[PDB]
RNA sequence: GCCGGUCCGAUUUUCGUGACUGGCCAACGGGGCCUUUCCUUCUGGUUUACUUUGAAAAAAUUAGAGUGUUCAAAGCAGGCGUAUUGCUCGAAUAUAUUAGCAUGGAAUAAUAGAAUAGGGUUUGGUUCUAUCUAGGACCAUGAUUAAUAGGGACGGUCGGGGGCAUCAGUAUUCAAUUGUCAGAGGUGAAAUUCUUGGAUUUAUUGAAGACUAACUACUGCGAAAGCAUUUGCCAAGGACGUUUUCAUUAAUCAAGAACGUAGGGAUCGGGUGGUGUUUUUUUAAUGACCCACUCGGCACCUUGGAGUAUGGUCGCAAGGCUGAAACUUAAAGGAAUUG
């Protein structure tokens, strides 16, 4: 399977349950950017990546903010002038939420990408 | 289906109550290596004569590179010379009483499963290829 | 920045300043050096998809712009001067890109990719120290982690899993030999059949094939259909155990092939720990029960039709005591009949 679509859905099913600390076993560096910045929107609480040598295991300790995550499994190029275009079709507003993107720095949402200046593909939404 | 491995620990160094040199474990193999017995049982009998984890470990590599080095390889690997073996013992015993339609489907599913291995070995290149299970 | 000192003046310590000196300490930056140790392997004699470009861009094309065609539909002014080197302005604003021309930077998703692993030959032959040594050549080797992805080894096991032999049981049938006498069978009743050449029943056997009563459960196994006597052989398989190995070998199915939402209790198989009874002790082996944990199982418990109506279209009970009509007509019937 993908590998972020099945933690990020782990971490959704676990908000939408009501736990407060969930374990996440398979980890990547693409999914510790991916909450680290949703951890800058401050979306999630602090987390945890503990380290053995087999793939890495993630405890985040999210509080209540959440609502939906995910991804979107075709990561295809989307132009500067596209990305109001798919905040428009993924969000229910403008503001209210991201949408995170792999770029030139990498996983920037969209406010720091109109910031930057820069675009590429979509990998994943959080509102 | 179930799980039931070995949990390597993570440590990544010799256990430090080792009390014994470094190619002293590698005469040790290569001595059970020219008495003629497999890698596998070589890790085991050095999993209890001597108190190792494992070559990888308490040696600067595995076994199979370590016997490569001293000139001990296998021409096949280990899991292809057992499911050959396990093969070719079973069609002796259908050959013995051709009756076993059990042995028949045992004979079928480990010719599909000798087959994906060579597929794999054919394709990595390991062996010499055109070599298709006679 | 700390401290010692040559001094001037006071002092026979110590201070003011001006010089000037070195011993050291941190922050800056500059030039090198070590992290390509000293020794073997090239094609032959890193690149690609994102953002900013300019260049040539088709009038018409986009949208825009000021102007009283009397307004609008439409059309498209720079005009004044100082009509003399200048004003006040508007056809300023905005696509030719899916395709191209080439340029310039990093995550993702691909394409590549390290010239590492010798301080491994049996021999052959050269000289150089006071029997010990030095320096020449041939002859047998390919990147980290080990997924609660996968296959493989190994171990004590595990099963009414399979194949082949083998052992058994009392049934069932048949046969033999005994025994005694009129019934035996069979059904709701019968009947058929068997029977004094002794049926049924009894006892002692012997043969034949098939099947594995009770144990049998919401238990076990196998890919599925299915699989229950014992013992042995032949292989196989599953779970567990594992500080053993390989390194993505995985999954999914046409064609083909073989066979036919969460929680809790209990149980089976394996393992760990506990510490009482079963057990027992110098023959080997390593049982049962309880409790906790854990892994895997077969399982369990609790959260458009319905009607109705039809002058239509099509079929039809339709239509009368039969016999019986051209014939008022018989016999025999059904009708209702206390004649």
């Amino acid at each position: 399977s993908s590998v972020l679509a099945d933690a990020l859905n782990a971490i959704n099913n676990a908000e939408k349950t009501g736990k407060r600390q969930v374990l996440l076993r398979p980890s990547s560096k693409v999914i510790i950017k991916f909450l680290q910045v949703m951890q800058k929107h401050g979306y999630i609480g602090e987390f945890e990546y503990i380290d053995d040598h087999r793939s890495g295991k993630i405890v985040v300790q999210l509080n209540g903010r959440l609502n939906k995550c995910g991804v979107i499994s075709p990561r295809f190029n989307v132009k500067i002038g596209d990305i109001e275009k798919w905040t428009a079709n993924l969000l229910p507003a403008r503001q209210f939420g991201y949408v995170i993107l792999t770029t030139s720095a990498g996983i920037m949402d969209h406010e720091e990408a109109r910031r930057k200046h820069v675009s590429g593909k979509i990998l994943g939404f959080v509102y | 289906k179930g799980i039931s491995s070995s949990a390597i620990p993570y440590s990544r160094n010799a256990p430090a109550w080792f009390k014994l040199s470094s190619e002293s474990v590698i005469e040790q193999i290569v001595k059970y290596a020219r008495k003629g017995l497999t890698p596998s049982q070589i890790g085991v009998l050095l999993r209890d004569a001597h108190g190792v984890t494992q070559a990888r470990v308490i040696t600067g590599n595995k076994i199979m590179r370590i016997l490569k080095s001293n000139g001990l390889a296998p021409e096949i690997p280990e899991d292809l010379y057992y499911l050959i073996k396990k093969a070719v013992s079973v069609r002796k015993h259908l050959e013995r009483n051709r009756k076993d339609k059990d042995a028949k489907f045992r004979l079928i599913l480990i010719e599909s499963r000798i087959h994906r291995l060579a597929r794999y070995y054919r394709t990595v290149a390991v062996l010499p290829p055109n070599w298709k299970y006679e």
